[PDB]
């Protein structure tokens, strides 16, 4: 057994246990990926590794993760690119931005990436989106084109809760979004 | 009032290291928004 | 509300979460910080910072760790230098090694090292340990000479448990260690 | 079954940073012995909206 567990209820000035990526920053008791500029990146990491699988033993790790953000766009139509929680190596670094959320840079899979993300996407990119054009939720593995999606209607300014679970014996991943209203 | 669930198996172990770090990206390009996190909790157990 | 926590029962080879210092490193599911050789310092650090206070609300936390280790000398008497548990700033480095443990290079108050560690000392330096030459539990703010200290009987070989919990309401720090 | 526990008041916001690293440590010197570690928990809890 290994457990790790952390919860940053307010974000502060000086949130050590955080790296922060391209704009990340913290600011006014919450964690700023990106300001409403066009064509910045930014991304938060947690400060330790944490062991996911183990070789030894073929042993795979249950975890569950839950936040609250907010996407605050100038308009409903004019809303770009998205948000992601993705589990990647250790030395993760910037990807490409624009419409691969800075953990990736492919719509083919890339062995190499060993990344699973979760996006909330914002921003219909006609080479990989869904045919309907809809904002969604999409689980990623390895490529930006999504596994699978699910449509979701973006309320501009609102706070979303999300809880992302992983069930190590049936691999299920699971991901709610809830508006509070 | 509003929820959203998506569900896949996802053999984590065939794609990922065994250590990794997680965290949040989000960017803008053409078009923008402000993408902010207000709290966040994480637990994970490996027997 | 900020919380930080992790258990590792059993330490693999790539130990990932923890910063290894000196000589210390993971052999047969257990960390090891010195082998039964002379002069050496071993230290890990677990990976994230800790917020451990907050200079705008004023506010201190609240925790508990709790450890087995051993300690496995030669005999009995020829035992040295001990084992520490402490909170640094996150950027700390190795100290002094000897009867300094690996944290501090001074008998005297040094406000600058900001560190507080629990001791576990297994040899008696005439300069700053208990007279009693006892081996002992000690509690050391910025210097290695403790501001209290309890006698302990070593057993060798043998696994301890410890428990260590800071309450910030009282300030107080209790220490626990029971041998089985 | 023996046990040994001590306490002491020590007002650690005077003493430690804010943000700091918890680790072990251990040496020898002149005389030695092997030092390590079994297994090892932690929590922390910081209010920073009441006291506790
Ligand atoms: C069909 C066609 O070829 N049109 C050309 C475009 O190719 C050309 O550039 C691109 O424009 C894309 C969108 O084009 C829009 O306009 C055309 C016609 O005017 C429309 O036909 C087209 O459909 C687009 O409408 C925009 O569409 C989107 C959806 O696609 C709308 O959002 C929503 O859409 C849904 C469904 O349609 C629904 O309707 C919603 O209500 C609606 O709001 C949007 O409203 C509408 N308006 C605009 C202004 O487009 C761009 O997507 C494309 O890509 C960039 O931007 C997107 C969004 O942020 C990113 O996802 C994408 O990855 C990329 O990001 C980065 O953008 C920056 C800035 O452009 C790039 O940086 C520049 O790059 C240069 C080289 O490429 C240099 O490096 C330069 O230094 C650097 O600053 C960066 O490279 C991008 N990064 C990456 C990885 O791609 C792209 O800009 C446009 C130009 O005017 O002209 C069209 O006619
Ligand atoms: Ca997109
Ligand atoms: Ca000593
Ligand atoms: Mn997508
Ligand atoms: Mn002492």
């Amino acid at each position: 057994t290994e457990t790790t567990s952390f919860s940053i209820t307010k974000f502060g000035p000086d949130q050590q246990n955080l790296i922060f990526q391209g704009d990340g920053y913290t600011t006014k008791e919450r964690l700023t990926l990106t300001k409403a500029v066009r064509n910045t990146v930014g991304r938060a990491l947690y400060s330790s590794p944490i062991h996911i699988w183990d070789s030894k033993t073929g042993n795979v790790a249950n975890f569950v993760t839950s936040f609250t953000f907010v996407i605050d766009a100038p308009n409903s139509y004019n809303v770009a690119d998205g948000f992601t929680f993705f589990i990647a190596p250790v030395d993760t670094k910037p990807q490409t931005g624009g419409g691969y959320l800075g953990v990736f840079n492919s719509k083919d899979y890339d062995k190499t990436s060993q990344t699973v993300a979760v996006e909330f996407d914002t921003f219909y990119n006609t080479a990989w989106d869904p045919s309907n054009g809809d904002r969604h939720i999409g689980i990623d593995v390895n490529s930006i084109k999504s596994i699978n999606t699910k449509s979701w209607a973006l309320q501009n300014g609102k706070e979303a809760n999300v809880v992302i679970a992983f069930n190590a014996a049936t691999n299920v991943l699971t991901v709610s979004l809830t508006y509070p209203n | 009032e509003t929820s959203y669930t998506l569900n896949e198996v996802v053999p984590l172990k065939e794609f990922v290291p065994e250590w990794v770090r997680i965290g949040f990206s989000a960017t803008t390009g053409a078009e923008f928004a402000a993408h902010e996190v207000l709290s966040w909790y994480f637990h994970s157990e490996l027997a």
